[PDB]
């Protein structure tokens, strides 16, 4: 990663969790590391990032493709969909504000969205590009 | 070799021997030319086409373009641009050294899209006599 | 997802089973979430998204490649192909409603049609474009 | 940097002061121009081409385009095309400023296939004095 | 937004008021153009180009192309170009409306490969006066 | 699938096992589903379908790649090269009728021809492209 | 639709009514033009371009390319160019009809490589009058 | 395969086997079937072709880019590189004489030689063109 | 058809009758031209564009490229450019047969790069009348 | 074949016979051209386009590419440019041998980006009579 | 690899391990040859190069698109993000010293961030760009 | 193979081990077919070519991509950046001498290197260029 990835993950985890709608679909349950215990089912996750180096002569600054995706164990999958709703407009035009550095924007890219392991689990993925500045 | 970083464009923010470079500069290129002003008389050699050089007019093109960061440098370019003005210029190549040329401010284009970032492209010509401190 | 596919998958599952034809070619057998029990044999099934995000400055909408695949165990699959002769012509100009923002079209795309496990079930995709607006 | 959706062109609905931007609109690009007059003598400092600067034309050119999102703002540049007028459109950069300039509406055109949006482009040209409100 | 599938271009079979849209059309394009006439003197507002805007002669074009599909409108099309007439064509956009102007049908232009469609592009300019039905 | 590729595979189907070629060549053994019993072993199959949506404002076609494999047990694999030379003769220029729609052409694609499984059996695929109509 | 294969063009061998297609022909376009010959007065309707129609110029193009296939009809077109003739050429329309018009040869050019095959390109233009037989 | 390649393979079997050298480097080991015994070892094989249907309006022709792999059980594959130097000048600018149909040309491509099995066996492969006419 | 190879262009060695192929020659392109000198009436068939045919000024323009290879063949070319001459050049066609008309050396151009071969293109035009010998 | 490392283009340091290549040089073209001055009268061998040849001006261009590696010889460069030179500049082909002809320096331009190297391109022109030495 | 490989590496890890930070971070955990022992846990990695060779006619170069990955053990990963942001901008503008030839330029590219083995390590490449010169 | 590979490995095995240096870093460990004993365990190794036929009209040519890797067991692998820079500069600018046909050049191309099996031996592809003349 470049210098501003650390402080974009904690400011996209702190995005969510203060969102009204996904604390009443998913719960408490977003997390990069989760925690030990019965797994909850209807989680949401947030680290497999990737940076494109959108740099300059004055400064750096870069493009994070990062994942948030969004996992469920319901047996239809709008469980997923309409909590990854609840995921996308947290996100887009984000008025962020980071530790090091700015972001500029964060747009909304690719969502895959299917079955994962043995046509149980549903997973959602979300590729959110979140252009900073070092 | 040396490195494309190195090679920069850069203005007059007072107006009087004070430089600083632009912006997002994702790309550089001065770029000379020549008129080749041809004196070929009915005898020459065998029929090969006979130049002069000297006689020729001769300029210079800068064409600059990168990310929209506002600066103290950025607004100064659209100052020159509404008030023409033809300032002191200069271009360092990295291992040669600076040109220090009056440009004017010939083409300015700021660009942005609803997915991407804020950019401009910035095409110059020459104006006046260039120079090489080596 | 964006916020309309919530309500995307809501609606190209009502525009099925209401739909005369398939009632009686795969009958109640469409659905997302397989329900428990024999296992019909020659079912559709509605859950593989991918979303695009063709958005703009005022809003945001996306473009939804869905896939429906058809399911058979028959011997032949001419069954499948006259089920999804009845997929298709079901939702190519759909003029859905949908519950959160509005589509605009719902075109059709690639349709692979293979032998999937064993040479024995035969899966025939159907990837359908929804461009929709949030 | 800036944002490249906060980068926008806006209208003049009512004609008198009120300013809505149009529509989806993908791309913007505000393009200036300087006409470049040359004086250049029979002595110029070792055969360099001398530029004037103030006394060219300099122009502005916009170049908009996006999906036909059918509002109050979009037919509004419908009857500048059909019943000629200069309406003082406004261009906003991000960080920099209003434009606020007279506009002719030189090109329109609306697109469309048959697997697609509804486009349009939108090319204007200037028709009168620019200004910089910082 | 809007489809690209109803905004559309039609012919006149029996020459008064019978529209009927003409084939395979996979893409269509009306194009508007102003032939911005300067009128700058010699004081303007700082040196600014100045425009006129309603002097300046206005125009349509259209470019549709598509599959060669032989209709009763497809061969209208061609009895227009032989027997040169300026018939009221009419493109219809989403929810603007009918435009309803006398193009002319400068070029046709009938292809075909050893292994695909046969197709057909069709450019058209403008030959009246427009109108907007709204 | 869309609407005609249900009566195309039985209309590509139909042309073989009339083809008077191929009837002392495979025999009978001309099958979508395998017919249960001793594997007779110059068999030809045809099944994987793909579609490509070639459609228009007017109406809507397809494009079918389907696919006609030729497997053999024979030692070397001039048997089946002598059968999908029977097989392609049979189709391109095919002049077929369909039962829902029409088909354009049936043109001729790629064919891959190599050792299937454990070197023992040998496969030659045929794609054929198949415009159709509905 | 129609097919791509049966748009042909061709030629005349004996000179008097006598028509075989070319050779290797990978891709025919008969092209039609119109000059579009402006009449715009000082009123005209709000200041629309008017045009007159029929007073203009019209002609048609046949750009034909493919293979080198030594024919009796290859060989033929050789000898319009070298003893300038115009021919009456004859261009079929799938299912519009002969067009039967007399073009010159204008461009002919005999390509090859060493890697490929030997191709031809064969470009055309009007002569004379068209006809339409349907 | 298209109708050609029955016999393109059977030319190129026999092109091969009457190959002065070769004859005296592999030996009789030139076979598609692989005849049962204790398998020599420094065999050739011509089977894995493609086809890529080069045709046109009249009649029909292909792209044959089949592979003849060399495959030696040698320390080194000095052996092999000797064994396909003798292959590839017995058929480029080949002069051979089909059963069915004529072939113009057959050049050369890609030709892949690496390690396959357990670093023991030593195979490497010939892709060779085969421009045919049906 | 016939082989690309076959399609040779060749020069005059000792001036006098003697001709051999130039060099690595990857591309060639003999290319004719015809200049459709138009005499178009006031009345004319119902508007068609009328052409006369033999009046035209016709020509041919021969475009060769390839590797640099230095043989007898390729140092002529160079003397025909700087001591200006027109030699009797020589096309063959496959299977159409020699052209043998005088051509001038129009562009010449020897190209390099730091990790690929030496390469030349290579530019001729018409002088004279040329010739079929079939 | 000749190598591409070894077709050179070099400078005159001292100006008096003193060469030394340039620099980073990743492709070089001497290209060479002639003004084919046309001479066709009313009878013309049946209406071919008759040239003349050896009264045509004829010329070089050398077209230079590289990355910037500041040497003796890449300041050379510039100060030719600067104080209009025409220097005896030189071309080595591989196996043709030196060139030696006075070129003018049309066009240098000097680039560079965030991310890459410092390169430069650099045009030239003819001067006078060039030369062979074979 | 070419040359200056072996002292790229050697330069990349020496500029690493005197960074004041990831002294503190990681500690001395900063290995290509990851020593005995129980394997500490928030390592980093440099050994997966490539090379691309950008050379010229004089000399040679390389561009090195070495990875410097980052391995955790942790809960989460921003440890992870905080250590290559550790990394980074001490390699980013390096003006590192080689031991044989040159580098002109170390930038930053593609820096994927996954979850490696089992969900429980979590491993971050960070690709960078090292243009040196030979 | 083309018909020059079998001397080109052949040369390229015989400029290795008469190099001064990798005689006393690698030893006589240079062999495409590992002898058998202890396996030395810093050996290269020289067999997967691939050919891509750089051809002409007259005779032919090829380009060898051929990949000459270099193994070590040690802990680090700066041994093998060492071993690789003592193979590459053996090679580029060759001036070999082969036994059938000649090569003009020997230049580079990508070198991977990565950590192979176990992430305990460390492979370092090295592709070098060799066009070659048969």
């Amino acid at each position: 990663s470049y210098a501003v990835a650390g402080a974009l993950q904690a400011a996209v985890y702190q995005q969510l969790r203060a969102d009204a709608v996904l604390a009443a679909l998913v719960g408490t349950a977003v997390y990069d590391a989760v925690p030990p215990g019965p797994l909850a089912g209807t989680y949401v996750s947030l680290g497999p990032e990737d940076v494109a180096d959108a740099s300059d002569k004055t400064g750096a600054g870069a493009v994070h493709d990062f994942v948030i995706s969004v996992i469920t164990d319901a047996a239809g999958f709008a469980t997923a969909k309409a909590a990854a709703a609840a995921v996308s407009d947290a996100l887009v035009g984000a008025d962020l504000v980071l530790s090091r550095g700015r972001l500029v924007g964060l747009w909304f890219l690719r969502a895959k969205a299917r079955r994962v392991e043995k046509a149980d689990m549903r997973r959602i993925d979300l590729v959110f590009r979140a252009r900073v500045e070092g | 070799a040396q490195n494309g970083k190195d090679l920069l464009i850069k203005l007059d923010l007072t107006g009087s021997g004070q430089f600083e470079t632009i912006a997002g500069l994702r790309a550089t290129r001065i770029s000379f030319n020549a008129e080749t002003v041809d004196v070929t008389s009915l005898e020459s050699q065998g029929g090969w086409r006979e130049l002069l050089g000297g006689a020729g007019v001769r300029s210079a093109s800068i064409s600059g373009a990168g990310v929209f960061k506002d600066a103290d440098t950025d607004e100064r370019a659209r100052q020159i641009f509404f008030d023409g003005e033809v300032p002191e210029f200069q271009v360092i190549i990295p291992d040669f050294g600076i040109v220090q040329g009056p440009f004017m401010i010939t083409s300015i284009d700021y660009a942005g899209s609803h997915n991407g970032e804020a950019s401009y492209e910035l095409a110059m010509a020459s104006a006046g006599a260039l120079s090489f401190t080596a």
